[PDB]
RNA sequence: UAACUGAAGAGUUUGAUCAUGGCUCAGAUUGAACGCUGGCGGCAGGCUUAACACAUGCAAGUCGAGCGGGGGAAGGUAGCUUGCUACCGGACCUAGCGGCGGACGGGUGAGUAAUGCUUAGGAAUCUGCCUAUUAGUGGGGGACAACAUCUCGAAAGGGAUGCUAAUACCGCAUACGUCCUACGGGAGAAAGCAGGGGAUCUUCGGACCUUGCGCUAAUAGAUGAGCCUAAGUCGGAUUAGCUAGUUGGUGGGGUAAAGGCCUACCAAGGCGACGAUCUGUAGCGGGUCUGAGAGGAUGAUCCGCCACACUGGGACUGAGACACGGCCCAGACUCCUACGGGAGGCAGCAGUGGGGAAUAUUGGACAAUGGGGGGAACCCUGAUCCAGCCAUGCCGCGUGUGUGAAGAAGGCCUUAUGGUUGUAAAGCACUUUAAGCGAGGAGGAGGCUACUCUAGUUAAUACCUAGGGAUAGUGGACGUUACUCGCAGAAUAAGCACCGGCUAACUCUGUGCCAGCAGCCGCGGUAAUACAGAGGGUGCGAGCGUUAAUCGGAUUUACUGGGCGUAAAGCGUGCGUAGGCGGCUUAUUAAGUCGGAUGUGAAAUCCCCGAGCUUAACUUGGGAAUUGCAUUCGAUACUGGUGAGCUAG
């Protein structure tokens, strides 16, 4: 019953931190045309086991610092 | 202040703000000798300022100048502290 | 408002005749100045006119009879509009259901702006209540009375007996002896004169 | 504290009473918990003059809302009536 | 049943014409203003500009049943210059300490493009008064206002010494819960007051019993608040790079609580063409106006959220404030002064000056609904309910009705005696709406006090609490109310714009490119239907016109719904980055797409059916709607992802 995302690690540099980057297909408001729209998300990775590339699901959870309020789940396909 | 319990009202904050500074202090100071004895480092030296501590700081709290949650945070890092010595 | 001043030349602009005489005389010998304008520059019906001349000189001449003023017709119009089915004749069953369009056709008012002072000066009781408001609508079922005080007044009688040549109508059930009628229901299109072309006022309203 | 009040509605010199559920320091005609009945004091004819839920008047009583006094009467009313 | 049903064109480029393309007009709407005119009622609205400066009054108090003092009226007994004096027991009042309130209610939109708002969720929190439940309320101590004395100052207000009460303050004791814990243990509260009473004692005046209001520790509920996440939320590239507590981690600090919130180290991270940074403008939403719809404009009055309180920076008290009518500091300004010293913040209500095209009374009552205090009686409340002013808007009503011609007079026109004003007027006969005078008269008031009885708790019939009954008092600002019944008399009541075409309504005099009119095309240079007056008419009507502003017509930014040979419009031509789109077959996935269910989408507003206002406006019951968002379960044709295969590109 926690809300989870699923997305494409960007960035591994920090310390327990990965970078995932989030991908949804909307309609436009006037003209109708479906058009990718992209965000960002701060994550959180104990043991650093997320890598550039791979693909990932991420859960909502407390604030862990300034930017982060996700954590990793699990790492659904590796680099 | 224009009226005259605005007046009364400020006597009395005046009042009751030098007697809780009073307090107050006096739990920093008893918080502060529980930090200089653990720097000491004496593992009895500080069990003993740290028993001496938490009485103050339990009473102040139950008076209301300091939170509960305050108090027990106080009381569980000094501990912690504290038993670190060994 | 209202409308006070000279009758007959309001009948001879809209070339025909709006009732506005209680009916003693009939109105080519009341005027003698029928089948022209009231103008100096005036001219017999055969003239030409445009559509929007042909839409406005009809609402104006039902609005003339009626005794009803723009913005009250207006809201008429809205109504009835917003009720569902045939709009001229909503407005047209609007028009009639008038307490003081009532009265005169139940005879105590020997014309309209009879019936209208004396539904002003409370002289008649709708149910059992003395109103003062001519635009008050009857429904089905009403009931319409004369006040004690005002009976036994010879306009009245004079009233009555001139309803008595005119064609007593079919929804309105009255007696004379006490001076009490019945609203049974709205007039119907066909009881309605036919000379009204009600879809010119809905064209003039509908731009 | 939650008390349940009459909010004042209708028009000049004819009030039309909404009982509702609030906390006491909101507007008299303002943010509301709960509506549940009205009042008309000067109801006629066909019109209803007093309509109050008695189960969720219990509900919120149990829960501590604390009626006003002229709330309490009209409960009592409407108690009587049924 | 019902909840909608909705789309008009015209004028103007030319000697004709068709097209293109601007400009202008017919509509709806307004917190409007101005000009002319002006009778009444109901319901609403009323500084849009200077978040400019403010005289004066009011807008927050209450509790003696928490406490000690201090007052001034009635009584009684004793003496007597005899109706005067001395003391004594009750009833009242409150400057001070103390409790609660003052963080609500009320005002404004300056700041704020996201720390805000809208929708949908979440975890790491606190929460006075209210409800339920559990364990208690034992015993001491030292002070300080008032008061007394001194002293400064005209005062206002200051400063210094000596006392005193408490539900003010601090130890000690005890601890069902509660906090810490190394799981052995350790730590922490509180206050009394009031009503009544059988028996007993009374060390002499209470103990004792009982019932309320209180106080302490804690767990739930309810309410309120704090925090976090995702999506959405106005322009500018003639602003392209921005950031070093900056991004992450560890130890520590800090908070009610997560968190660079803070700090010391370690690393080099973090944001940006899906617009970072900088910069202009702006409170946001429910809603409002317009539009067939899609869209566009807007955010007064009502409701929700946020922010601010002369301008900036802080903290105290408190459950809660970084506090409109509280404190400290700095700044500008204003006021009193006896030169010693002091005082202030209307964007609260009313009001003043100023600004402006323009927006009201220095009113009444707490009777009703609420809010604060109190056990209650009751007190406070510019919230509120009412009243005053204004045609500002909407709705309703009146200013009379019938008859009356061999067609009076007068006016205007004339082919000169007719036509028009016109049944119009006079005359005759009726009526009393509204306004005026007089007389009656609801409802907005549920209740409270007194009396009686019942049932609870108790030792009790007392007290307290909860109910019932009848009777009598008591309680309304509005207010001379709404409404009803009488009285006299047509008596008190009609204006404004326009008449060349667009666009309903035409002539005569005066003037002659003058005076003037004009939204556009255009009128006026001697017969002007276009200027001014008159007659007549037309459209509205207590209103009528003008100016300003928004949408429409405008398919004139074209998503719905336009164009680029010559009317405006294909880059001078290639290559190519990001991006957009992409051949055929097959398996799989379920992101797009589609369907179901659940939750939510506040109320008010719009629409429908009813109800009450003499009708209508207006008020109101219930629906419908809120076209959205989220979660979850399904479908697999098409698009996308993945695997395999193919040859027409
Ligand atoms: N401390 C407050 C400072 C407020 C502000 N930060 C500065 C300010 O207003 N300074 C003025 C200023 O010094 C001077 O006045 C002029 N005009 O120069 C002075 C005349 O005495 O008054 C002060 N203002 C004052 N307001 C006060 C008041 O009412 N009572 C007490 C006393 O503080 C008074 N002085």
């Amino acid at each position: 019953t926690v809300r989870t995302l699923t997305g494409k690690v960007v960035s591994d540099k920090m310390d327990k931190s990965i970078v995932v980057l989030i991908e949804r297909r909307v309609q436009h408001p006037l003209y109708g045309k479906s058009i990718r729209r992209s965000t960002k998300l701060h994550a959180h990775d104990e043991n650093n086991v997320a890598k550039i590339g791979d693909v990932v699901t991420i859960k909502e959870s407390r604030p862990i610092s300034k930017t982060k309020a996700w954590t990793l789940v699990e790492v659904v396909e590796a680099a | 202040a224009n009226s005259a319990q605005a007046k009364k009202r400020a006597r009395q904050n005046v009042k009751a703000r030098k007697h809780n500074a009073s307090l107050r202090s006096m739990v920093r100071t008893y918080i502060k000798r529980t930090l200089s004895a653990i720097a000491g480092g004496d593992y009895a030296v500080a069990t003993e300022a740290y028993k001496k501590a938490v009485p103050v700081i339990d009473r102040m709290a139950d008076k209301g100048i300091i939170h509960k949650n305050k108090a027990a945070r106080h009381k569980s890092r000094l501990n912690a502290q504290v038993k670190a010595l060994a | 408002a209202r409308y006070i001043g000279p009758k007959c030349k309001l009948s001879r602009r809209e070339g025909t005749d709006l009732q506005l005489k209680s009916g003693v005389k009939p109105f080519d010998v009341k005027t003698k100045k029928a089948n022209k304008a009231p103008g100096q520059h005036g001219q017999a019906r055969g003239g030409k006119q445009s559509e929007y001349s042909l839409q406005l000189r009809e609402k104006q001449k039902v609005r003339r009879i009626y005794g009803v003023l723009e913005r009250q017709f207006s809201n008429y119009y809205k109504e009835a509009a917003r009720v569902k089915g045939a709009t001229g004749e909503n407005l047209l069953k609007l028009l009639e259901s008038r307490l003081d369009n009532v009265v005169y056709r139940m005879g105590f008012g020997s014309t309209r702006a009879e019936a209208r002072q004396l539904v002003s000066h409370r002289s008649i009781t709708l149910n059992g209540r003395r109103v003062n408001i001519a635009s008050i609508q009857v429904k089905a079922g009403d009931v319409i009375a004369v006040h004690e005080g005002a009976k036994q007044q010879l306009r009245i009688k004079n009233a009555i007996e001139l309803a008595a040549q005119r064609g007593i109508p079919a929804w309105i059930e009255v007696d004379h002896s006490k001076l009490e009628g019945t609203f049974k229901a709205a007039p119907d299109r066909s009881d309605l004169p036919a000379e009204i072309n009600e879809s010119l006022i809905v064209e003039l309203y509908s731009k | 504290m939650v008390v349940i009040r009459l909010a004042r509605g209708g028009a000049k010199k004819r009030p039309f009473y909404q009982i509702v559920v609030t906390d006491s320091r909101n507007a008299r005609d303002g943010r509301f918990i709960e509506r549940i009945g009205f009042f008309n004091p000067t109801a006629q004819g066909q019109a209803e003059k007093l309509r109050l839920d008695a189960d969720r008047f219990a509900h919120w009583v149990s829960q501590g809302a604390q009626p006003s006094e002229r709330v309490a009467s009209l409960a009592a009313q409407a108690k009587k009536a049924t």
